[PDB]
RNA sequence: GGGCUCCGGAAACCGCGGCGC
RNA sequence: GCGCUUCGCUCCCGGAGCCCACACUA
RNA sequence: GGAGCGUGCGGUUU
């Protein structure tokens, strides 16, 4: 598990939008900066440098996380 | 519909004028057409006019 | 100047393999002055395309009333789209092909799902112009490689509020509701595509030659009805256009002949031809007259197709031009 | 034996289903 | 209530017809 | 009484 981003907003849709570094992939294992688990992703999308991580969430309180290191676990 | 060219000047917009051209701006999209074309007999009496023909 | 280029564009040096080989006008048809009807027989309509029905329909509609035998299109477009859609004809349709692979160029109106500040909506809209993800990875496929796929300019025209007019060019097979719904995503808002508009096909222009199904029945009653030609000649493109933005070899008359009856095209019957070519790529091959005669693969550079004298270059895989045009000149002596 | 062209691999329904106004 | 459900292209299988062509050096 | 691009299934008029 290496850091995934800050957390930048939560879309309207239903999905935690992390910015990143490097991609990830379909059904990665989402935590929290103390191992919670927070979701799976659906979507890495644009610049193949700096991507974007969007996260579908399974808990049911989704904005607690807006401003936060989500990181990924493995 | 919304997207919208300069007839003279070809620019797009949503604008009904032209921001920096002439004239009033179209629909972009083109008319649209049925294979029984119904009154094509008309249209072309018109182009024909229009075109010296 | 401009902002706009794609890999079509790129203009491509004409290098010289024999300075003396010249063309019989007697033989053969120059594009823009064979006969009407050959003119038809080999020709591409430039169409713009209405909203509503299915990209074949109109084709079908074209193939009807202009009572040919066969037509077809390249690269098809949703009914609601509209824009620049090209239309191959009778003996033309398998040129098609050609443009599949080809770069593509887009008006779009982008509506929102949420109020963003203007300035941060040009920002976000950059980020997006470059090397861009198209699916996400880690499967059970252990890959190699991935899906890139290349974006070559985002353009923001004008922005009201929620909606957001845009043009943008981008690689053959970039899914376009699916870019607008992925920004969307990244606002956090969401999007959708309100509207979307083909203003370019690679060597297909919305430019003066781009013609709708109006005109096109129109003028073809001017030339059956009235006898004018002129009108509804201007409304069909040759093939020769087709291929305007890929390599071209252009082969002595002698080659010709062979190659209508599908022989493979060699060394010694290549006049010029375009420089950066590279190994096992699609290649159309011209007579002098700038005519084109088959479509192969390249089985050498380019770069080195002129020093080399004996030897096969291109694969030829299709043949456009008829047996008839060029008389056999391999009619040889040893 | 190797290529290239062209003609095949069905048409006219009625019933359900699917897609869009 | 109206329209669409494929114009075509690629691949396979099967004919029929051209051809076997390194490019005639003015 | 052929596959795919592409959504198809049931009966009748070669
Ligand atoms: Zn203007």
């Amino acid at each position: 598990m290496k850091r995934l981003g800050k957390v930048l907003h939560y879309a309207k849709q239903g999905f935690l939008i992390v910015r990143t570094n490097w991609v990830p992939s379909l059904n990665d294992r989402v935590v929290d900066k103390r191992l919670q688990f927070v979701g799976i992703v659906k979507d890495v999308f644009g610049p193949v440098k700096m991507p974007y991580v969007a996260i579908k969430p399974k808990v049911s309180n989704p904005e607690i996380y807006v401003g936060e290191v989500l990181y990924v676990d493995e | 519909f919304r997207i919208r060219k300069c007839p003279k000047c070809g620019r797009y917009t949503l604008k009904e004028v032209c921001p920096v051209c002439g004239e009033k701006t179209k629909v972009a999209h083109p008319p649209r057409f049925s294979p029984e074309d119904p009154y094509g007999e008309y249209r072309r009496r018109w182009k024909r006019e229009v075109l010296g023909i | 100047e401009v902002r706009r280029i794609l890999p079509a564009d790129i203009k491509r040096e004409v290098l010289i393999k024999d300075e003396n080989a010249e063309t019989n006008p007697d033989w053969g048809f120059p594009p823009e002055k064979r006969p009407i009807e050959m003119h038809i027989q080999f020709g591409v309509i430039n169409l713009d395309k209405p909203p509503g029905p299915t990209s074949h329909e109109v084709v079908a509609w074209i193939k009807k009333i202009l009572n040919l035998e066969k037509a077809g299109h390249g690269g098809t477009l949703a009914p609601k789209v509209s824009g620049v859609l090209p239309v191959a004809l009778e003996k033309a349709t398998r040129v098609v092909q050609a443009l599949l692979p080809a770069g593509k160029e887009y008006v779009a109106l982008m509506h929102l799902h949420g109020d963003v500040p203007e300035d941060k909506i040009i920002q976000v809209m950059k980020e997006f112009e470059g090397e861009i993800i198209q699916r996400p990875p880690l499967r059970s496929a252990v890959k190699r490689r991935l899906r890139t796929r290349k974006v070559y300019y985002i353009e923001v025209l004008e922005i009201e509020g929620r909606d957001v007019l845009f043009r943008v060019g981008v690689e053959a097979g970039t899914y376009i509701r699916s870019l607008i719904h992925h920004i969307g995503l990244a606002l956090g808002v969401g999007a959708h595509m309100s509207e979307l508009r083909r203003t370019r096909s690679g060597p297909f222009k919305e430019d003066e030659t781009l013609i709708t199904l109006h005109d096109l029945v129109d003028y073809y009653y001017f030339w059956k009805e009235d006898g004018i030609e002129e009108y509804f000649r201007k409304a069909i493109q040759p093939m020769e256009k087709a291929v305007e933005h890929l390599p071209k070899v252009w082969i002595k008359d002698s080659a010709v002949a062979a190659v209508t009856h599908g022989a493979d095209l060699a060394v010694p019957g290549i006049a010029k031809l375009h420089a950066g070519i590279k190994r096992g790529d699609l290649v159309a091959i011209m007579t002098l007259k700038d005519e084109l005669v088959a479509l192969g693969k390249a089985m050498m550079t380019s770069q080195e197709m002129l020093e080399k004298t004996k030897g096969i270059a291109v694969d030829v895989e299709k043949v456009f031009m008829p047996r008839d045009w060029y008389p056999k000149l391999w009619e040889k002596r040893d």
